[PDB]
């Protein structure tokens, strides 16, 4: 499974570019797609969405009238068209896979990213920790908070946990609060209730150094927390 | 000559009959008439699941009491969500002449087979998002009539060439063959402890098999025609059969006799399916005159009727916690009763 | 609306599954479904070869129409347990070899199997196309062996044209369903494409005469 | 105006209690055995369009000529938009069984893949929404408050719903005749002789009930009128009670499906 | 010949004729005790209220 994407470069303000990714095998026509964004030395941020069958299309309130998204389905290629770029558009761009049915696990494969540097009501997530030192072998706990209850009337709590090693793409760890993803060691766990949630690690190894993010998927404009850094 | 067979067979049939008749102290109807009646049972249709375009032959609940699977004579196999009536997967088949399906106990695989003499295995949890094939198991010389899993690697089958079989999915070869019926084998049902299984065939006889030793152990007689359905009591020490004789019967594994018969004069058509409830007090029997009945299993009275189809009801199944009851029929509709 | 953002995307999935499950259902309202029977002689080998382990399926086209044919002879189990799977085929194709009247043990066996399927409770309204094979080898044996070996009550001539016309009356007198279904005999002219055009006419007769019962006109 | 007779207006009461009370007592028993297949909706919307149109008409026509009553431009036309939309909903239903029984012979291979319930349950909802848009439509010689330029509009539409019924049963009686030659001569005179005695009885009851009373209506537009035409339009309008009793003798009883279902009840 | 299948069927009925059996009175009284001990846990026998029944709508 791969997502390989290209484009970018130096753009004079007021210009235009387009971005493009490619899929490999992958059964491309059953997966909804996203574009997620992060600034230099800042947190993550969400942009757009195009469903399976090119029906439901959603956007952010920052990019409502400038950016448009489209799917070229028999050629296995995803598109994003830019118009009238500003200085707030200097960032990275990530193509992200998802599936929605009973029992699935959305947000489980990020691409490798593409640089772009131009010329020169919402649920709010927060987490206070920043660059805590941890001796290996010991247990850690990381927590974030929400301004509204994420538990729904059908029983599900929609909080997702990520991990980002330096130089890598993000990775799914906990896709709904009591469930861990495939390929992830059993020493990770997660619990919480209502509006207070926490991650826990049993026995820290040398490869768990990186930043952590928590995301909500209850009401639609998707919001990430800030960056909690582990250091040794 | 072969006449020396005759005194050995006739004395042993007379010995078994004298052994069973000696331990028949009193019938089940005699000791149970002091118990209170069930009353009247009225159940109603809560869901109705639509989308097949032909007759439905098989159905099996998952183990989390929410998912199920079904197969029709179109080349389709569909996995349903029983709370919201949504479709999760839809699988295209290679042969359209399908008579069986079964769900894995871990909710990870699904199996299917029919007149093409092959049992096929499907994988629901790949890395690409498609359901694929993983194995095709060949070696019977007759149509597959049933199939049930033991774990993620062993499956017991049943075909119309008088032969049951035990398989290994990882290698492909069958490791045990069960012989001894003289007619086509129609059904089977495992045990709760997963070590024994019963089987019913066109001989009007049902046998108890051992899984690890690979041999028959007991045989039960008493029906007058073919046996179409069989089911195992939740204790693990009784079972119930269903025949074209228009009669269900209750047998015993520790007394080796028949206990009670569930018959009524206004029924002249044959039984397609049989299942029990969660406490083992009700017996649900799908019939051929377009409806389904409900029997008190301890006193042989009937308690209710379930009528919703224009055509023959061909499959039914009671869930693992005890909430719902599903039925399928040849007018292509599934209905959940509660 | 009272649905989450996940649960609102789990109904767009279920509505794209029905939109492909319907589009493969009027795709199979075009095709004609035929069953094949007969005893296991060499008569089946000629018919499959000329029209271009449990079930064998053969498909062929003729003047923009699609046929599928189902040989069920390789099963050798109880017939009363799978024969209701074929309720709803258009026409049954039967096969009888003429020359086997003296090998009178074989010819009565084909009359036993024709009589069982013509009067089943599952086939009350199904037409029976009927082929008769080995017409060339039949006139050789009739000059040496009379028809009275097979049928003792034959008061006819024992010439060629008066004996072969006595065979068609015997198969067609077994029908006890005279007011619903019909038999179309055709002698197997094995040289040309006349074999598949009779059979092309036999199915256009039964589709037209089925539509005139659905609109209630008869 | 209302002039027929003082003595010959005293037997239509003895006639319309036995030509209207049968077609109420017959179009109800037909609906007591309907079972249902997707070409029995089109028989339904003429089995009920001759139940409303044969009590409202019987009560209004007994109201006006025999024992008298008067009204104005709102009480009267409430009943004249209530006998019009029940006779042009009995010709629109005869037009749908002759656009259905034409796609059963012209394309027999493709007939159960066109006439489906998504295109046959909405199909009689656009004949009861155009028949009640041409019988309220007068917002604004023999009919009191109706101008002469409106009867040339009702007849000019109801005519061409009777020239696709004397054409869509002269293409069944031709295509199913040349078919009956080819598959008897080579094929193995019995088929188009059991479709030529229940297809002529339809066109001999449809031309002697919409042919006299659509002819006297032309005499009002195309010139003058006289007296003894007004004294005979009151009996020529009793042809509409004749083409309401016999339609469950010609359509619903002439089948084996509705006569197999009749036996077990 | 058929002398092999003659001896094979006698060995089956020899193994089955000497298995142990109990009285049918004790085997019938044990079937009642399971149904009485689990009567509270059966939802189809005693209908639950509409709050926890998950098939209400
Ligand atoms: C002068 O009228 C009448 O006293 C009655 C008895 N009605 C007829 O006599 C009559 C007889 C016939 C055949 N039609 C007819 C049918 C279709 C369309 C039209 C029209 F008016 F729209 F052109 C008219 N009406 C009415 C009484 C209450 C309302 S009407």
């Amino acid at each position: 499974v791969q997502l390989v994407e290209s484009g970018g470069g130096l753009v004079q303000p007021g210009g235009s570019r387009k971005l493009s990714c490619s899929a490999s095998g992958f059964a491309f026509s059953s997966f909804g797609m996203h574009w997620v964004r992060q600034a230099p030395e800042k947190g993550l941020e969400w942009v757009a969405y195009i469903s399976s069958g090119s029906g439901t299309i959603y956007y952010a309130d920052t990019v409502k009238g400038r950016f448009t998204i489209s799917r070229d389905d028999p050629k296995n290629t995803l598109f994003l068209q830019m118009t009238s770029l500003r200085s707030e558009d200097t960032a990275m761009y990530y193509c992200v896979r998802s599936i929605y049915y009973y029992g699935s696990s959305p947000f489980d494969f990020w691409g490798q990213g593409t640089t772009l540097t131009v010329s020169s009501s919402d649920i709010v997530m927060t987490q206070a920790t920043s660059s805590v030192p941890v001796t290996p072998g010991e247990s850690v706990s990381i927590s974030c908070r929400s301004s509204k209850s994420l538990l729904h009337s059908n029983g599900n709590t929609y909080l997702y946990w990520f991990l980002q090693r330096p130089g890598q793409s993000p990775q799914l760890l906990i896709y709904r609060m009591s469930n861990l993803a495939s390929g992830v060691p059993d020493r990770f766990s997660g619990s919480g209730s209502g509006t207070a949630f926490t991650l826990t690690i049993s026995r820290l190894e040398a490869e768990d150094v990186g930043v952590y993010y928590c995301m909500q998927h209850l009401e639609y404009p998707l919001t990430f927390g800030a960056g909690t850094k582990l250091e040794l | 000559e072969l006449d020396q067979l005759r005194q050995e067979a006739e004395q042993l049939k007379n010995q078994i009959r004298d052994a069973r008749k000696a331990c028949a102290d009193a019938t089940l109807s005699q000791i149970t008439n002091n118990i209170d009646p069930v009353g009247r049972i009225q159940m109603r249709t809560r869901r109705t699941l639509r989308g097949h375009l032909a007759k439905i032959y098989a159905m099996h609940w998952g183990t989390d009491s929410r998912l199920l699977v079904s197969a029709s004579q179109d080349g389709k196999l569909i996995i349903w969500d029983s709370y919201t009536t949504n479709k999760v997967h839809a699988i295209p088949l290679r042969s359209s002449w399908v008579m069986t399906c079964a769900y894995a106990p871990s909710g990870n695989y699904v199996a299917c087979g029919g007149l093409d003499n092959i049992c096929s295995i499907y994988n629901l949890k790949t890395r690409e998002g498609n359901v694929r094939v993983s194995r095709e198991l060949a070696g019977h010389t007759g149509y597959l009539s049933c199939c049930r899993f033991l774990d993620d690697n062993q499956i017991v089958t049943s075909s119309g060439d008088t032969t049951c079989a035990l398989w290994d999915i990882e290698t492909g070869q069958q490791t045990t063959t069960f012989t001894g019926h003289t007619g086509d084998v129609m059904s089977l049902s495992l045990a709760p402890d997963t070590r024994l299984f019963v089987s019913g065939a066109c001989d009007a006889s049902a046998k108890l098999w051992d899984v690890r030793e690979g041999m028959c152990r007991q045989t039960f007689t008493g029906h007058e025609s073919d046996i179409n359905a069989i089911c195992f009591f939740p204790n693990g020490n009784a079972f119930a059969t269903g025949s074209d004789d228009a009669t269900c019967r209750l047998f015993d594994l520790r007394a080796d006799q028949e206990l009670m018969t569930y018959s009524h004069d206004n029924i002249i058509c044959g039984i397609t399916s049989v299942s029990f409830s969660k406490s083992g007090r009700l017996l649900l029997a799908g019939y051929d005159d377009f409806n389904c009945n409900v029997w008190d299993a301890l006193k042989a009275d009937r308690a209710g009727v379930l009528a919703g189809h224009d055509n023959r009801v061909s499959c039914l199944g009671v869930t693992d916690d005890g909430m719902a009851v599903a039925t399928g029929s040849w007018d292509s509709f599934l209905k959940i009763w509660n | 609306c009272t649905l989450s953002a996940e649960d609102k995307a789990a109904v767009e999935r279920s509505k794209m599954i029905d939109r492909n499950l319907r589009e493969d259902g009027e795709k199979a309202a075009r095709e004609v479904k035929l069953l094949l029977l007969g005893a296991g002689e060499s008569g089946k080998s000629t018919i499959v070869k000329q029209m271009k382990t449990g079930i064998v399926e053969t498909h062929f086209t003729f003047k923009d129409l699609h046929f599928k044919m189902f040989d069920v002879g390789g099963q050798r189990s109880e017939r009363k347990k799978w024969i209701h799977c074929f309720e709803g085929v258009t026409a049954i194709i039967f096969c009888v070899a003429l020359s086997d009247y003296d090998l009178m043990n074989r010819m009565h066996e084909s009359m036993k199997l024709f009589d069982s399927i013509c009067n089943n409770k599952w086939f009350t309204d199904t037409s029976i196309i009927l082929f008769l094979n080995k017409k060339d080898l039949f006139e050789e044996k009739i000059k040496k062996s009379p028809l009275t070996i097979c049928y003792p009550e034959y008061a006819g001539s024992n010439t060629y044209e008066e004996a072969a016309a006595y065979i068609q009356c015997q198969f067609e007198d077994l029908n006890k369903r005279k007011d619903t279904k019909e038999i179309y005999t055709h002698f197997t002219c094995a040289t040309d494409t006349k074999n598949v055009q009779f059979v092309f006419d036999a199915v256009t007769d039964v589709i037209i005469k089925n539509n005139l019962k659905d609109c209630g006109l008869f | 105006f209302m002039v027929l007779n003082p003595s010959q207006q005293l037997a239509i009461a003895v006639l319309s209690l036995t030509l209207g009370t049968f077609t109420v007592l017959e179009n109800l028993l037909v609906l007591c055995v309907i079972r249902c297949r997707p070409s029995y909706h089109f028989i339904g919307s003429l089995a009920v369009a001759d139940l409303l149109g044969s009590v409202i008409f019987v009560y209004s026509f007994i109201d006006f000529h025999v024992f008298h009553r008067k009204d104005s431009r709102n009480v009267f036309l409430f009943k004249l938009g209530g006998v019009t939309a029940s006779f042009t909903a009995s010709v629109g239903s005869l037009f749908l069984t002759a656009i259905d029984r034409y796609i059963s012979i012209h394309r027999p291979l493709a007939y159960k893949r066109i006439v489906t319930r998504p295109k046959a349950v909405v199909a009689f909802c656009l004949m009861w929404t155009i028949a009640i848009v041409i019988a309220v439509l007068p917002l604004l010689d023999i009919f009191p408050h109706i101008d002469e330029t409106y009867l040339m509009f009702w007849i000019g539409v109801t005519s061409v719903l009777l020239l696709f019924i004397v054409y869509a049963y002269m293409y069944i009686l031709w295509k199913a005749h040349s078919h009956a030659v080819r598959m008897i001569q080579r094929g193995t005179a019995r088929m188009d002789i059991r479709l030529a005695k229940t297809l002529v009885l339809i066109l001999v009851v449809l031309i002697i009930c919409w042919g006299p009373l659509l002819a006297i209506m032309v005499y009002d537009v195309f010139g003058k009128m006289n007296k003894l035409i007004k004294t005979v339009f009151a009996f020529c309008s009793m042809l509409c009670l004749l083409n309401s009793t016999v339609n469950p003798i010609i359509y619903a009883l002439r089948s084996k499906d509705l006569r197999h279902a009749f036996r077990s009840m | 010949a058929s002398i092999a299948q003659a001896r094979k069927l006698v060995e089956q009925l020899k193994m089955e004729a000497n298995i142990d059996r109990i009285k049918v009175s004790k085997a019938a009284a044990d079937l009642m005790a399971y149904c009485e001990a689990h009567a509270k846990e059966d939802p189809l026998l005693t209908p639950v209220p509409a709050s926890e029944n998950p098939f209400r709508e």
